[PDB]
């Protein structure tokens, strides 16, 4: 079910709690489909 | 069964969620879901599960074993559940309600208490995720976009037609631009964050793109970043690119006849791990599977007996 | 099948031709009916006519009812003939109720020469001065497929019925439906829309000088909206080098623009 | 008229009072089922729309006392047809009856002995 | 003329402010002076008085020396202005009346009040009735003297044109009302005494009528179970179905009471006594008892109510068939310019219309040898009809002075509206008209065509059609639509005429009475407009619309289905209008009566205000107290204005008629209403 009233009154550790901010994967990688032409 | 780098489900007005596999066309397993329909489903980023959300519930059924049933329900809200999605490593799910809101899960049997409500003054049309899972964009019956970021309390409002509704809205996974389209085909392209540093959430307006006259279901970019899929209720669906944002490729399943009339839209699509093959799902009760080169279809699944407005496809990270 | 020899004679000429032929139709028509009631008000409607008019059209239909394929499309044939052929308003106001009480039934209009002969009856109406069944057959004409001819006789027959409003939902359908500026300046002409049809006739004139009726439409437009400097200084200029066949027609729009600037001498 | 005097005599007087609008006019200023009957409105079949229409048509005539001269065709052809429906002729009693005896009241001469006499056939 | 005009143009370019009154006031009253026989003049003045006093207090609201300088000339000239009429006066007197309820206690007010009452006519007054019974319980001592001076002197005069009202409020529930109406009606019974006691009668009569012993049962219990069961509301439901057991407990008076009270009378007793019981020592395992008490009778009520179609006067009321002569006129039908038609005799035998209500269909007798059917309503209010009635002939007025509204036969078609109490009343009966449900119905059972065969399709299409989202369901309409050739009035008021001329006049006629009551309708807010609330008259082609239950866009703002149309403008009935479409007769009529109802917005925002600002009226529509009422006469205020769909512009009447019909014909809206509202159609 659902219930309110959660994380209604921390602002420093909800600030870090579920918002890693979790930024990567900037280098792209060529690959050769492997499912798709398996696939096909 | 889901022991496979690939996967593809849809779901529709049949009481019936199908999987299969772009092998033959041939369905493997076909999960019982009754008294509602099926807005939106989407695949656990562990691939353990999927959850399909529709009118007051969102069911859960296992892909590991061969259950027909929903597993986990979860209950609560008043009205339908436009879309639906869980944080990269299924720790929280994004649901935009029908009604008014667009509110968090926790997916621990713990008292965590992640979940937060935010609460507009339209009936919500989609939520997209951030690509560095902390913001997230809303979009509602009245042109308006939330951009709401999860780390603080305090959300921007950005309105670029009133009196129209938006219908999606999605972000590259590179984060290079940010597209919705609303119900009359205008496709809006505002510039996303670029200050990766401290989330400034800039926006700026780039470009539209004026296409779709008639409505605009659904706007999809490329895992490459390098394509950009929206499909109309004209039975188009139109593949653009991101250099100069002109007409790469059209696909459409119009017979040619007047004797159709509109015989069924294209609800939804998705691209692949490479962006050449898609799949798009139709209102023919069934759905096909296109190349963005050649243009014609490259295979067609037709196991279901009503609509199909929503429909899964996954594959591996390699591609 | 024994009213042949009155239908497809062959022989009216003249009105009172027409008149007799329709009486002897009537009167041959009610005398075998395979109905009862109407052979016994035969005898009667020999001695009166106007009953055998009232009673035109239960006997039609139930002769019509017993006759074969052939026998009704000489029946057909010969009443087309006598559309087509007269011009006076009682065999064609009885012709008309005949075929709207035929299309009233259960069994369908009568066929014409092709799709019951809407452009036919819609065409014999207007010239009988019944614009109700003109404008019904129009709008059964449009139903089919719409084109410009269809709507500026929409507009036509809607103007001599009393129905500007009518003719203006025309025109504004005529323009969003359309979409290439087909509109000629008559219709906006008809409808009183004088300031919109000087316009059409500057846009038509302004890229290249045409022959007449291009500028007479002007000149009427520049009298009826008021305009007699501008109708005196057209006119001037071009009524030496111009033909007969023109001056006939604006030499009263002439007279007219010359009296409401009081050049009398050129009035004259 | 004819007389092109009068006429034009007339077209002077209606420009002498002048040029009335419509609406002023139109200001200064039962008999639907005939209507009914004679397009067969009410969707009778016809086998039963004759016998209605013939009736409607002899009551024009007998109704008015300018035209008495085919008043005996006319109860005749009426005789005829209540006695050849049958038992089905009751319907055209409201219409036929009164319309029979305010004949019958205004009439007059050796008609009358024989309309009673058709009277007696219609009870 | 040039100070009216003077005044009009600064109030147009500069509004009203604290240093613009005076100066308009000054013109104004220099107007007055320079002519003082101008009707003009005199409303000017009596209108910015009026103005100066309502910005004056809205003012100091977020003294009363002003409002006192302002308000009495502003009586002054209302009642100057009223005189110069004599014709139309409705705006002036329901202004006379609003100052004469706020502020007519003061001393000062009240002279020229007392003054105003004996100088202008007492005609003008009959036009009034209503909104001056409706306060005829105030607490103040000089304005209720005054008004009951009043209704003694209109009953004097025209004793029939305020007696049904009177015996109406006689028969109420406050203390107040219903002893000041009594204390009238027994003033009244001086000059005429018959008439009062045979008024007193027929109404007391056909109340009986209107709501039999067993329904009035069947509807208690039913009400009494919903509040008992889902709010546990004990002391509710005793005052529910107390006045039930106290009017059993005087007596049958009829041969149906006594066989109630034969049948039904042994149960309500014990399960009084186990109320009681209950009431005395808490304990539910008394009221246990009691309510299977009342359950039982409600079950054995229940299944004879299908069965009731038909009522006998012997059986129902033996005083109703025993008058054969009366000197009460026939309801709803009199004016003092025209000879009184009385009540001769009653029909013996009633016809109950099969529904969810049972309206029966009562029809008297005349003495002038004519019937006159009417339809005798239960369970319902008549308060609200009759206002908008008032309302619907207002604007026929309005209509019928204007050039180019006249010569297009442009007015709405009304019916007489007779309330009789709280819960019943009296609705009278159009001819000739048949409901466009009741015509598609038999259009199509005729064709051989199915009934429901776009909801068919819908549902075949989707099972779950209603729980679907905006776009799914418009997707599904428009597949309903597309694969659907709806035609069926079009062909079908062809097939009903008998010739093309009489076909031709017909449509012009409908079209022109459709479009000048979809404009009414959303000025005033009419909702719920299914095919079962639309009529077609079958001899001139007008459209007559009832049920005025869901006004001032209460239908817009519920909880379950809020639907979001206007007005009522489907595919069937544009397709039966023209061959082109709405933009000819149907635009243009509605331009015209926008804009007429635009020049003459005081009139029809006088009656609104006074229509919602009665305190015994405005409960529908709150579903502080007076901060509602408010925020729906500003909204009319803004549907006159142009300025409904956005605050920042001023619409002129082609754009708002237009968006007004883009809004009305919109998939998006009609795919949203409820089912029963018949959005294909
Ligand atoms: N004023 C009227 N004049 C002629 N017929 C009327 C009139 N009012 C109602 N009717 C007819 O009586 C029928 C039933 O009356 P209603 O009171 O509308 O029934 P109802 O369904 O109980 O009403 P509600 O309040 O809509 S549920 C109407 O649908 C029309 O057929």
């Amino acid at each position: 079910q659902w219930k309110e009233r959660n994380s209604k009154q921390s602002a420093q550790e909800l600030k870090s709690l579920f918002e890693k901010k979790s930024l990567k994967e900037k280098p792209p990688i060529s690959g050769k489909q492997s499912i798709l032409s398996v696939r096909l | 069964v889901g022991s496979d780098p690939v996967i593809l489900a849809t779901a529709g007005y049949d009481h019936t969620v199908r999987f299969w596999q772009a092998h033959s066309g041939i369905c493997t397993r076909t999960v019982q879901h009754q008294d509602s329909q099926v807005n939106a489903l989407e695949v656990t980023p562990d691939r353990s599960m999927i959850a399909a959300a529709g009118y007051q519930h969102i069911r859960m059924y296992d892909l590991n074993s061969n259950n027909p049933n929903p597993i986990i329900s979860y209950d609560g809200v008043n009205k339908n559940i436009a879309s639906v999605g869980f944080h990269e490593d299924g720790r929280w799910m994004y649901t935009g309600g029908e009604d008014c809101t667009a509110r968090i899960w926790d997916l621990r049997s713990r008292n965590l208490q992640c979940q937060r409500i935010f609460q507009v003054n339209a009936p919500i049309n989609c939520v997209c995720l951030h690509p560095n899972q902390a913001e997230l964009i809303v979009g509602d019956q009245s042109g308006a976009i939330h951009i709401w970021d999860l780390k603080t309390d305090h959300n921007e409002q950005l309105i670029p037609e009133p009196e129209v509704s938006i219908t999606s809205a999605h972000i590259d996974p590179d984060a290079s631009y940010m597209a919705a389209v609303n119900s009359t085909g205008n496709c809006y392209v505002w510039n996303l964050t670029g200050g990766i540093g401290d989330e400034v959430t800039q926006l700026i307006p780039k470009t539209k793109i004026p296409a779709h006259t008639r409505y605009a279901l659904q706007c999809r970019f490329s895992p490459d970043s390098t394509l950009l899929a929206t499909c109309s209720a004209d039975q188009t669906c139109k593949i653009w690119r991101t250099s100069n944002f002109s007409l790469m490729t059209e696909l459409s399943i119009k017979s040619g006849n007047p004797g159709e009339s509109s015989r069924g839209w294209m609800w939804g699509c998705a691209f692949s791990g490479d962006s050449q093959y898609i799949v798009t799902a139709s209102s023919d009760n069934l759905a096909r599977l296109w190349c963005v080169e050649t243009g014609e279809i490259k295979r067609e699944y037709g196991g279901h007996q009503k609509a199909v407005v929503c429909l899964a496809f996954n594959d591996s990270v390699l591609g | 099948i024994n009213l042949q020899k009155a239908w497809g004679a062959a022989r009216r000429v003249s009105k009172d031709d027409w008149l007799e032929w329709l009486r002897r139709l009537s009167l041959e028509l009610l005398k075998d009916s395979s109905s009862p009631s109407l052979r016994s008000c035969w005898a009667l409607a020999q001695a009166y006519n106007p009953m055998a008019r009232d009673l035109f059209n239960a006997a039609f239909v139930s002769c019509w009812s017993e006759l074969n394929e052939d026998q009704q499309d000489e029946l057909i044939r010969s009443i087309e003939l006598a559309l087509t052929s007269q011009d006076i308003a009682e065999v064609t106001q009885t012709l008309l109720n005949l075929a709207e009480f035929m299309e009233h039934s259960d069994k369908g209009p009568l066929p014409l020469r092709d799709d019951n002969g809407i452009v036919l009856l819609g065409e014999r109406a207007a010239k009988c001065r019944a614009y109700a069944k003109a404008l019904h057959y129009k709008e059964l004409e449009f139903q089919k497929g719409p084109t410009p001819a269809i709507l500026e006789s929409l507009i036509s027959i809607n103007n001599k019925l009393q129905q500007p409003e009518a003719a203006a939902g025309v025109l504004e359908y005529a323009m969003k439906h359309f979409g290439e500026l087909e509109i000629q300046a008559t219709w906006y002409e008809k409808l009183h829309e004088w300031e919109d049809a000087l316009v059409a006739y500057d846009k038509k004139m302004d890229t290249n000088k045409d022959d007449p009726e291009l500028m007479l439409g002007r000149m009427r437009c520049l009298e009826a909206l008021g305009e007699w400097g501008q109708l005196h200084q057209q006119c001037c200029e071009k009524w030496t080098l111009v033909n007969d066949e023109t001056q006939a027609k604006m030499a009263r729009m002439a007279a007219a623009a010359a009296w409401g600037l009081g050049q009398w001498d050129s009035m004259e | 008229e004819q007389n092109q005097g009068t006429r034009r005599e007339a077209i002077r007087v209606l420009g002498l009072l002048g040029a009335l609008d419509p609406y002023k006019h139109k200001v200064n200023i039962s008999d639907y089922s005939t209507s009914e009957m004679l397009v067969n409105m009410g969707n009778l079949p016809l086998d039963e729309f004759y016998p209605a229409v013939s009736m409607v048509a002899l009551m024009r005539i007998f109704r008015d006392q300018s035209l008495s001269h085919h008043h005996t065709m006319v109860v005749q052809a009426i005789t005829f047809i209540f006695k050849s429906l049958g038992l089905k002729c009751v319907q055209f009693l409201p219409q036929v009856m009164p319309t029979f005896l305010n004949v019958i009241r205004v009439c007059d001469g050796a008609i009358r002995e024989f309309l009673f006499q058709q009277l007696g056939m219609l009870v | 003329r040039c100070f009216l005009k003077l005044g009009e143009w600064q109030l147009n370019l500069q509004g009203i402010n604290e240093s613009t009154i005076p100066k308009v006031l000054q013109y104004y009253s220099a107007a007055t002076e320079h002519d003082r026989s101008w009707y003009k003049a005199w409303h000017a003045w009596a209108v910015m008085n009026f103005e100066a006093v309502l910005h004056y207090k809205h003012q100091n609201q977020a003294l009363s020396k002003t409002l006192l300088m302002y308000t009495v000339p502003a009586v002054q000239g209302f009642f100057r202005s009223i005189s110069l009429s004599r014709g139309n006066n409705l705006q002036d007197t329901l202004r006379v009346l609003t100052l004469w309820f706020d502020y007519g206690h003061w001393p000062d007010v009240n002279e020229a009040l007392v003054e105003g009452v004996k100088a202008i006519q007492i005609d003008t007054w009959l036009q009034v009735i209503p909104q001056l019974i409706a306060r005829i319980d105030t607490p103040r001592p000089l304005v209720g003297r005054l008004i009951h001076q009043l209704l003694t002197d209109i009953g004097r005069y025209h004793p029939q044109a305020l007696i049904y009202p009177l015996t109406v409020a006689s028969k109420s529930t406050t203390t107040a009302r219903h002893n000041a109406a009594n204390k009238i009606l027994k003033n009244m019974c001086e000059h005429s005494n018959t008439l009062v006691q045979q008024a007193m009668m027929v109404s007391e009569e056909l109340i009986r009528v209107a709501i039999l012993w067993h329904e009035m049962w069947h509807e208690g219990l039913e009400e009494a179970s919903r509040l008992y069961f889902g709010e546990r509301n004990v002391k509710g439901m005793f005052e529910v179905l107390e006045p039930l057991h106290a009017m059993m407990e005087r007596g049958p008076q009829t041969l149906k009471e006594t066989s109630f009270n034969q049948a039904y009378g042994r149960d309500l007793m014990e399960a009084q006594e186990w109320c009681r019981k209950y009431m005395k020592s808490g304990n539910v395992k008394d009221l246990t008892q009691a309510w299977d008490l009342y359950y039982h009778v409600f079950r054995r009520i229940s299944k004879q109510l299908p069965q009731l179609t038909s009522l006998e006067l012997q059986y129902v009321s033996p005083k109703l068939l025993m008058c054969r002569d009366l000197e009460l006129a026939v309801p709803g039908t009199y004016d003092p310019n025209q000879p009184i038609i009385r009540i001769q005799s009653i029909a013996p035998s009633l016809q109950v219309i099969t529904s969810k209500q049972r309206p029966r269909k009562l029809t008297l007798m005349g003495s002038n040898g004519h019937e006159f059917v009417f339809l005798l309503k239960g369970h319902e209010d008549l308060r609200q009809d009759e206002r908008v009635m008032q309302l619907f002939g207002l604007v026929n007025t309005l209509l019928a002075n204007d050039p180019t509204s006249l010569r297009k036969n442009l007015s709405i078609q009304r019916y007489a509206v007779i309330p009789l109490s709280t819960n019943s009343g009296l609705i009278g009966w159009v001819p000739h008209c048949d409901t466009l449900h009741a015509l598609i119905r038999d259009y199509r059972e005729k064709k051989k065509i199915l009934l429901n065969i776009e909801h068919r399709i819908m549902l075949r299409m989707a099972p779950d059609y209603d729980h679907l989202t905006l776009m799914q369901k418009v997707e599904v309409f428009e597949h309903a639509v597309n694969n659907t050739a709806g035609d069926d009035l079009a062909k079908l008021l062809w097939l009903k005429s008998p010739s093309s001329e009489v076909w031709f006049d017909r449509r012009t006629n409908y079209t022109r009475s459709l479009a000048v009551m979809s404009m009414v309708g959303y000025i005033l807010g009419l909702g719920d407009r299914h095919p079962s609330n639309l009529m077609l008259d079958r001899l001139s082609g007008k459209i007559l619309h009832i049920d005025f239950g869901d006004c001032f866009e209460v239908a817009m703002t519920r909880e379950k289905f809020p639907e979001k149309i206007p007005f009522r403008l489907t595919r069937m009935l544009t397709n039966a209008m023209e061959v082109t479409g709405l933009d000819g007769n149907y635009r243009i009529t509605c331009h015209t009566v926008m804009e007429v109802l635009r020049e003459h917005k005081d009139s029809v925002m006088a009656v609104l205000e006074a229509f919602v600002y009665d305190p015994l009226l405005n409960w529908r529509l709150m579903d502080a107290l007076n901060k509602k009422a408010i925020q729906i006469i500003n909204r009319v205020r803004d549907k006159l204005t142009g300025r409904d769909f956005s605050h920042d512009d001023t619409l002129d009447v082609p754009t708002q008629v237009e968006l007004l019909i883009k809004q009305a014909t919109s998939h998006e809206n009609l795919c949203q209403c409820y089912i029963g509202w018949c959005p294909f159609w």
